[PDB]
RNA sequence: GUACUUC
DNA sequence: GTCTTCAACTGCTTTCGCATGAAGT
DNA sequence: AAGTAAAGCAGTTGAAGAC
């Protein structure tokens, strides 16, 4: 029963919600295509273009709300841009958080700006990149998840579809069916290998860190007997 | 909890409005006009006039017949107004059609014209049929009545014809006009034709 | 249309009061009465039906039964669009002691 | 579903219930009291199992409804009980309050400022009062004297009777009362502690006197214990200050304790705020009456020489049989011992009966059975979930299954299906001026010839058959497909024509076992006038991940053009051609003509 | 487990909308989710 | 009765037998080919029983 | 009637106070797929009942493809009434709203 | 194939007479019924055809019993079985064999030796088919496509040395 | 106290086999006193007492009792002969289901002889536009197994009380099973032919015990 | 003939019906035939100006 | 109910 | 420093109950 | 013959004000 809801978040059938919106972006599978490779869009700029046609969307939507805010966010975002989000304020929330992608144009994901503007970076190419601009944003506006999609029986395929593929046995810890359906369904518990992987600093070397597996793995009292003999 | 059960079973019996005597004039004033709230589909041949498509289908079989809810016999109907499922003053309107059949569901209240007789009034009738154990009586020559042979007087005689139905002799013994004076006692629609029944002892 | 209008739809009786679809009865008309449908659970015997004067009745109400017993009551009930297995599932249910009630728009 | 008859209402929401004492009186129509289905002769008996009363039997005429067995939607019967029975489907729940509830005091072990607080705290739960409920106990403010307990209970009534004003009052709920996915966690926790209460401990704070522990039979005839010397003792000092129980004490003690602890009880038993402010009581739980199904749904199955009745006729008939033999059993000593040990031993056993007619795991082991009788809840569970059988997916009519094939040819989407899946699957399509010219030839063709049609229904709602009428009823049935109805009570529908199929409409395929997105999805089809089994595409195996080894797909058609809209705009293959799970079209050909491509492309090919 | 859910459910004598899809398949208007989370309306000139 | 036991296939043991199935002991061979004649005549099942257990050794 | 006309106040100030104005609708205002199949789909079975049809037919003898026909022309007299979780709903008109 | 169906009378005198009676009885179906009520041999039956067309005692009349299946097939023999008895009992058991004719058409499956399968797509004759130097026309084709995966190359080897068994 | 049996009211403590079950308990005394047959004990041309019967058809059953009783001392025994043509019309013709349709099968019978076998024999249908005709009535199979009642009750008044086995199963279209088990529930006793028995009728010696008849002794059973 | 299609599914009185005079059964009836008269009606319309005759005139 | 077979 | 009332506790045993898609005989 | 886990049970389980 979950589903995008009509206001661009994922809803129940009573009215309860899992997120706020679809993994923060809203972007169905069968249009994630040439998010990544804006090669392929420059490449085809007429091509596109005359198909999606922004002349006939102009009247429609706002512009520069959306991209106002998105020039704060990228400043106050690219000013402090040391440290992680510890200590960093959120005084900016993201024009995602206050501004859905459907109602206007110019609100966009994170890393979708960050690797366009990446791209723009090392761009050096007769178009202009204002309309292209617009056209990326309208393309992206475009691959909007339309409201009201069972988005719950996708989720749910794309973790059984590969569960036809991936049962093997074998292919230290667990893999395979044994793990997924553990983790899953069996209301994990105390498992029979647990496991934990622990970082270490770039002043300490191989040779110190056995000193401390030998100190943490515990050894059984019995592991230091050779024989035990009893009259 | 005795008459806690019984103040159900009391409601539903009450009559709503009394028709009491009026210029004493014999007869009484009995036909109402009750507006009421009746909940109806459409059809999409009449979406260009839904109102006119519901009065064709759901309208005009209704009058002349006995219904359950105001207990009477509808004489026409006034006041065609529908209602929207939004807030608006435009002529336009707009039904929630029903997404498994064609038709829209829509909720009209109207105000019907109905005719209800109770038990212990006075009605008129003329001479319709005359039987040797039934009576023709035709209220406004709309509404059929009939009356049993233990509902009559004692002094009431009936007489049979020999040249070419059946004559009355009364008490005195004299020849009254079409007018006559008459009591309700049962109603009776399920038929083909709506039909009363009276009494003439009070 | 791929799981109730295969072969599962049927438009049987429901009663607002009752809020029941196997309890419903389909009475046996009179001479002259056709379509006779009511209830038996809304429905009290005619035997205690009595009375502050004595109210009559408008006769819409009086009907007898196929074994001769006469009882006032369930007279309000529509078609609803129902599925089979439910007509079986409600007497199941209730077989084993659990009540079933429905209700419909409107009131 | 004909689309000339509509439904006149909508089913929106479900409340559930309990049988009451009186209503399970005026439910039924005749009692069942002879303890057999029917004598010989081959006829039912009056007053039996397949009675006339309850619905008509083998074309018999129904006594009570009047009808045959094709317009009686059946009716309810009940069987007299003498003693009021348990409930497996209730006894692990009011058992609770079974071996908690005082025996002389009448009340709960607790005490009223802890039951009352535990009633208070719930009194308030029901709304989307999760902030004041923790809100309620941390208020403690002034063996002890009963004023301050009653300032207490003012206190608690008049705590939650503002707070309950004000979130009525301001926007916060209304008064059907808000259910959340949360406020069910909390009940639910509080219950379970209300399971974890005082029942694992000792004294009641109420009435200070050893009450004995009630010793579980398992699975009938709970028993009480006996006593110790510092229970007896205690006995002895309350002075100044193993037995069967039979059902009608346990029936005095539930009625009373309900009556008194119904301030706690009305909620205990209800989610929502009751408006109606109904009166639950012990006949809740205790089973006076076993109300029987029609028996048009306990029709005798046959299954080639065995005839038998059905399954609840043998655990019925032995209630009925065993009923009669303890309803027989009490004239003798009404007409005044071992007598004494067979009427307990009658109360064992009816008791053993009506169980065994509702639970199976509980009752006589017999010897190897092989499978015992399903009564009813295993019936309605054949491998624990027949749910999934018929109330989860039906068996579907307008069904087509044959072996597959693949054809070249063919653009993405058509499906070669043979004629004689044709002739048989049809389609409704109401009669106009719009299909005057293809409808007349539809009919005059008629189930002999493709294109044709099957069956023809006019405005009333009947049927009207066409394999058996010649050509020339074709004719005079061909001249009435355009005709005003007969009256203006039927004026707005038209008469509709069942043809057998076109190039146009859509078909529904699914490839079993389904297990994914792609495996179930909808083309047009394209007859051929060949051969006998199905068609299929080249990059349609590739999505449903079939192969042509023995594999064979299901054909299934659809009864409305609106399912037509979406199996051609949303069903289609086209917008199947990205699966939702990693981007990776599943679509192309595998094979053959790449084989075949890279020598076309090649530069040595000229 | 029917059964014990039953038990569970009618002890507390709830109320169920049906919004759920496995509830709009027992008794059913369209569903919760797709194109039957909404309904449709028809404008017509006249009052 | 010995007519019954191969008909239906299970036996009415009084005692019991030392193998724990109590099911699939005879089958019937429809004529439909030579090889499935002579092979159905050497069958070596290893038992209904086994036809519920997990592991794969 | 007096218990009826509680039933319609309390219906009329909830319906009233359910609707959502013009102005404060802030959703998607594009043609969804869903909608388009819903629109398609009741246009179809209600113009086949003899309904009044806007555009002429050039012999075109499918339900669904003068449906779309209609589509194209924004000559569909349907309207989209949305709903959202908390049992509010929307009115959305097609003739304002454009197909992608 | 072969399908061979029992018909039996009674499943105490008996009841039915396989035969005709003294009663009327519509006519025109005697070309598939001898007078004593049993088939002829090497006819042509299908759905709706009297097979067992016998007169009754209790009701005086003779009912048909047909066929129930499409199966347009025909018959072998009409084999009459009893049981032994010091006293004469007569028959009331009777068997028959069919036949039905399996042509072969598409959708059936094909498989040789080697473990490698195959159905029938299409019938298609020599008309557009690959044709030898020498006048042979392959009746058969399977694709070379199967072997990167299904690596049946024993047909390749036993067709090599098929060729030269046969050559 | 079973309610009900689908045999009518038996006597017991009757001292005569033709008394066991009285003529009334077949006719009531408002229908008895209407059967005008007098006047048929005075032709003697048998296709003239024929013609005049409520059922005439192919066969000829009624014929066969109609043999031997001409002398106004044995009207019981013709009373019933009169109401056998008007008994046996509706069994045979269960399939209508208005007395307007049956009618005109029946050439002019009395209608308050067949008004009261529908007020005991059928089941009853309400309606005004049906009652306007005559009165409806419909036959289920329980009244199927209530007609045969009369069919196997006063025959054996007709033949002295030896009904045989096999030609009322053929007569009746009626199994002979049935037939025999018809006989136990009005009360009879159903067993092999005497040596006696047997050589009334003409049969083999050999099959005297594999071939039954029907016969009924005095008291009846309890 | 009592279905979904003829007789409507629901109705209730709305309000406390309130009574009338005899003499604007007239000017009802008299402007319901005029805008009427702009198969199983006709009858009907016959037995509404045998109604209207009688608060008019006398045959 | 028991057994058997199809990817 | 001893007599008194009163709120828990963690592990063994029992049980409720579980676990393919479809079809032909 | 296989796994997974909630319920009930009992010996440990002794813990906290007043006189
Ligand atoms: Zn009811
Ligand atoms: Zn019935
Ligand atoms: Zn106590």
């Amino acid at each position: 029963g979950v589903h995008v809801s009509y206001d661009n978040s994922i809803r129940d059938a009573d009215g309860t919600l899992v997120q706020f919106m679809y993994g923060g972006d809203a972007i169905d599978i069968t249009k994630e295509s040439h998010m990544t490779q804006f090669e392929f869009c420059l490449d085809n700029y007429y091509a596109l273009l005359k198909k999606y046609n922004p002349s006939a969307l102009i009247e429609h939507l706002d512009v520069e709300s959306a991209l106002k805010y998105s020039k704060k966010t990228l400043k106050y975002r690219k000013k402090h841009s040391k440290e992680p989000h510890y200590k960093q304020s959120v005084k900016y929330d993201p024009v995602l958080a206050k501004y859905n992608p459907a109602k206007y144009l110019g609100s966009v994901s994170e890393n979708f700006q960050d690797k366009l503007e990446s791209f723009l970076d090392k761009n050096s190419k007769g178009v202009n990149e204002k309309k292209f601009r617009a056209l990326m944003q309208l393309k992206y506006m475009r691959s909007l998840i339309n409201p009201g999609e069972a988005v719950g029986i996708i989720a749910s395929q794309s973790v059984g579809e590969p569960s036809t593929q991936m049962t093997l046995n074998t292919f230290n810890v667990t893999l395979g069916i044994p793990r997924l359906r553990e983790i899953v369904m069996t209301a994990s518990a105390a498992i029979k290998t647990p496991q934990m992987t622990l970082p270490i600093w770039n002043d300490v070397s191989d040779e110190q860190a056995d000193t401390f597996c030998k100190s943490i793995s515990k050894v059984l009292l019995s592991e230091v007997i050779d024989k035990v003999i009893v009259t | 909890n005795e008459n806690r059960e019984t103040a159900r079973f009391i409601k539903k019996h009450k009559k709503q409005v009394t028709n009491p005597i009026d210029e004493k004039n014999g007869t009484s004033n009995c036909i109402v006009r009750v507006p009421i709230a009746l909940y109806v589909s459409l059809a999409p041949m009449y979406l260009e006039n839904p109102l006119q498509g519901v009065m064709k289908q759901h309208l005009n079989p209704l009058v002349m017949k006995y219904n359950n809810k105001v207990g009477g016999v509808v004489l026409g109907y006034e006041g065609l107004k529908i209602l929207d499922a939004d807030p608006l003053d435009t002529s336009e309107k707009l039904i929630k059609i029903t997404p498994d059949t064609p038709f829209g569901f829509t909720w009209c209240h109207v105000n019907l014209y109905v005719w209800q007789p109770q038990v212990g009034d006075v009605l008129e009738g003329y001479i319709f049929i005359q039987s040797a154990s039934h009576i023709g009586l035709l209220i406004h020559d709309a509404f059929n009545a009939s009356i049993k042979k233990n509902n009559i007087p004692v002094d009431w005689t009936f007489v049979h014809n020999d040249v070419e139905l059946g004559h009355w002799v009364d008490s005195n013994g004299e020849p009254i006009d079409g007018k006559l004076r008459f009591t309700v006692r049962n109603v009776h629609t399920t038929g083909r034709v709506v039909s009363v029944d009276g009494t003439l002892i009070s | 249309d791929r799981l109730l209008n295969s072969s599962d739809y049927t438009q049987a009786s429901v009663c607002r009061e009752c809020g029941s679809i196997l309890t419903t009865q389909q009475s046996v008309p009179r001479i002259g009465s056709i379509s006779t449908v009511c209830c038996r659970r809304c429905s009290m015997r005619f035997e205690d039906a009595k009375k502050g004067e004595k109210i009559f009745i408008d006769d819409s109400q009086i009907w007898e039964d196929g074994q001769g017993n006469k009882f006032v009551g369930g007279n309000e009930t529509t078609t609803v669009a129902i599925p089979f297995v439910l007509k079986y599932l409600d007497s199941e249910l209730s077989a084993m002691g659990i009540r079933l009630r429905y209700n419909v728009e409107p009131k | 579903m004909d689309i000339s008859k509509p439904v006149g209402s909508e089913i929106t929401s479900v409340d559930f219930g309990i049988l009451t004492a009186k209503e399970i009186r005026n439910l039924s129509a005749k009692q069942i009291t002879n303890p057999t289905v029917l004598d010989n002769l081959g006829h039912p008996v009056s007053g039996g199992l397949y009675d006339l009363a309850l619905g008509a039997f083998l074309r018999n005429l129904c006594s009570t409804c009047g009808l045959d067995e094709k317009f009686c939607p059946g009716h309810q019967g009940h069987i007299e009980l003498p003693v009021p029975c348990y409930n497996p489907l209730f006894f692990n729940q009011l058992y609770i309050y079974l071996r908690a509830s005082c025996l002389f005091c009448h009340h709960f072990r607790l005490k009223s400022v802890e039951v009352h607080r535990y009633a208070c705290k719930l009194r308030l739960l029901q709304y989307g009062l999760i902030d004041e409920s923790y809100k309620l106990d941390e208020i403690t403010l002034g063996d002890i004297s009963s004023t301050l307990l009653n300032e207490l209970k003012s206190k608690r009534s008049e705590y939650v009777d503002m707070a309950i004003a004000k979130a009525l009052s301001d926007g916060r709920t209304t008064e059907r009362g808000s259910f959340t996915a949360t406020v069910n966690d909390e009940r639910k926790k509080l219950v379970h502690e209300f399971h974890k209460k005082l029942l694992s401990r000792g004294k009641c704070d109420n009435c200070g006197m050893f009450s004995p522990k009630f010793r579980k039979d398992g699975f009938t005839k709970i028993f009480e214990t006996a006593l110790n010397e510092k229970q007896i003792t205690n006995n002895r000092v309350k002075g100044f200050i193993s037995t069967y129980i039979l059902s009608t004490e346990v029936k005095n003690i539930l009625d009373t304790v309900f009556r008194k602890e119904q301030c706690v009880l009305q909620y205990v038993f209800h989610s929502r705020p009751n408006l109606s402010r109904k009166l639950v009581k012990a006949d809740s739980f205790f089973m006076d009456v076993l109300v029987v199904p029609p028996t048009r749904f306990r029709l005798p199955s046959k299954l080639g020489e065995e005839v038998h009745e059905n399954s609840q006729n043998q655990l019925l008939s032995k209630v009925l049989t065993t009923s009669l033999l303890i309803r027989d059993l009490n004239d003798d000593l009404s007409k005044l011992r071992v007598i004494f040990s067979r009427l307990m031993n009658a109360f064992v056993t009816i008791q053993n009966d009506v169980n065994a007619f509702i639970d199976s795991t509980k009752a006589q082991g017999r010897t190897s059975g092989k499978v015992p009788i399903p009564g009813v809840k295993q019936a309605l569970e054949k491998k624990e979930g027949l749910f999934r059988k018929h109330m989860m997916g039906k068996r579907v009519n307008y069904a087509a299954r044959s072996v597959i094939s693949p054809d070249p040819n063919i653009e993405t989407n058509e499906i070669g299906v043979p004629p004689v899946f044709a002739v048989k699957l049809t389609y409704p399509e109401p009669v106009t001026a719009y299909n005057i010219a293809e409808l007349r030839q539809a009919v005059i063709n008629g189930p002999d010839k493709w294109p044709g049609a099957t069956q023809i229904q006019n405005e009333d709602g009947s049927l009207v058959s066409l394999i058996g009428m010649s050509v020339e009823q074709r004719k005079a049935l061909a001249n009435q497909l355009l005709t005003p109805s007969s009256n203006v009570s039927t004026h707005t529908l038209n008469k509709k024509v069942y043809r057998h199929i076109k190039n146009r409409d859509v078909v529904l395929m699914n490839r079993q076992p389904t297990l994914h997105k792609a495996s179930m999805m909808g083309h047009k089809v394209r007859v051929l006038p060949n051969e006998k089994t199905l068609r299929l595409h080249y990059a349609n195996t590739g999505a449903y991940n079939a192969d042509f080894d023995g594999d064979e797909m299901n054909m299934h058609f659809p009864q409305n053009e609106n399912a037509r809209a979406e199996a051609l705009n949303l069903a289609n293959t086209d917008s199947q051609y990205l699966t939702p799970t990693s981007g990776s079209p599943v679509r192309g050909l595998i094979q053959d003509h790449i084989s075949a491509g890279v020598w076309l492309t090649s530069k040595d090919s000229f | 487990t029917t059964c014990q859910f039953l038990t569970k459910a009618v002890l507390d004598n709830e109320r169920e909308q049906l919004d759920s899809p496995s509830a709009r398949i027992v008794v059913g208007k369209l569903n919760n989710v797709g194109t039957g989370s909404f309904d449709v309306l028809a404008k017509v000139p006249n009052a | 009765k010995m007519q019954y036991f191969l008909s239906t296939g299970n036996l009415v043991s009084q005692s019991g037998l030392d193998l724990q199935q109590v099911s699939g002991y005879t089958v019937v061979a429809e004529k439909i080919n030579f090889y499935r004649f002579i092979s159905h005549f050497r069958m070596v099942h290893r038992g209904s029983f086994f036809a519920q257990l997990k592991t794969t050794t | 009637p007096e218990d009826f006309q509680q039933h319609e106040q309390i219906r009329r100030k909830t319906l009233k106070e359910k609707a959502i104005p013009k102005d404060q609708r802030a959703t998607t205002p594009y043609m969804t797929k869903y909608e388009r199949a819903r629109i398609l789909g009741t246009r179809a079975l209600q113009i086949s009942m003899n309904a009044p049809v806007f555009v002429d037919l050039e012999g075109e003898t499918d339900p669904l493809r003068i449906a779309m026909k209609e589509l194209a022309e924004k000559k569909i007299p349907l309207v989209i009434r949305r709903y959202l979780p908390d049992g509010s709903f929307e009115d959305w008109s097609v003739e304002e709203l454009i197909v992608d | 194939m072969y399908k061979t169906e029992k018909v039996d009378l009674a499943l105490d005198p008996i009841t039915q007479h396989f035969g005709f009676g003294n009663d009327e009885w519509p006519k025109e179906w005697l070309e598939k019924l001898d007078e004593d009520g049993l088939p002829y041999i090497g006819t042509y039956v299908e759905e709706g055809d009297p097979i067992c067309a016998y007169f009754d005692d209790t009701l005086n009349k003779t009912k048909i019993k047909t066929y129930h299946s499409s199966e347009p097939a025909y018959i072998e023999e009409v084999n009459l079985i009893g049981d032994e008895s010091n006293k004469f009992q007569e028959l009331q058991t009777v068997s028959i064999k069919y036949r039905i004719r399996r042509t072969p058409q598409i959708g059936d499956k094909f498989s040789s030796r080697h473990g490698q399968k195959g159905v029938c797509s299409r019938k298609w004759p020599t008309i557009d088919m690959p044709f030898s130097e020498t006048g042979i026309q392959p009746d058969i084709i399977i694709n070379p496509h199967a072997f990167p995966s299904r690596m049946t190359i024993g047909m390749f080897v036993e067709s090599l040395a098929g060729k030269a068994g046969a050559l | 106290t079973s309610n009900d049996r689908p045999t009518p009211l038996a006597n017991i403590d009757a001292t005569d086999v033709e008394q066991i079950y009285p003529i009334e308990s077949i006719i009531p005394k408002k229908e008895l006193q209407f059967i005008r047959v007098s006047s048929i004990l005075k032709e003697a041309d048998k296709e003239k007492k024929l013609e005049l019967f409520p059922y005439q058809n192919n066969s000829k059953y009624v014929a066969k009792k109609l043999d031997s009783l001409t002398q106004p001392s044995q009207m019981t025994k013709l009373q019933l002969l009169y109401y056998l043509s008007l008994l046996l019309g509706v069994y045979e013709n269960r399939r209508v289901n208005n007395k307007t349709k049956l009618l005109e099968r029946l050439n002019s019978p009395p209608e308050i002889l067949v008004d009261g076998i529908l007020s005991r024999f059928t089941v009853i249908k309400p309606g005004q536009f049906g009652r306007s005709k005559d009165r409806s009535y419909f036959i289920d199979p329980q009244n199927e197994d209530k007609i045969l009642c009369y069919i196997l009750a006063i025959i054996m008044h007709l033949d002295n009380f030896i009904v045989e086995i096999t030609p009322l199963a053929h007569e009746l279209n009626l199994k002979p099973s049935k037939v025999v088990s018809l006989f136990r529930v009005l009360g009879a006793i159903v067993k092999g032919a005497t040596v006696a028995q047997a050589e009334a009728f003409g049969i083999p010696k050999s099959t005297a015990a594999s071939y039954k008849i029907a016969t009924m002794k005095v008291p009846f059973k309890l | 003939t009592a279905t979904t299609l003829n007789t409507p599914v629901v109705i209730h009185a709305t309000q406390l019906p309130q009574h009338v005079s005899t003499d604007e059964v007239l000017q009802f009836l008299e402007s319901f035939i005029d805008e009427k008269e702009n198969t199983n009606l006709s009858s009907s319309i016959s037995q509404l100006k045998r109604i209207q005759r009688d608060f008019k005139g006398l045959p």
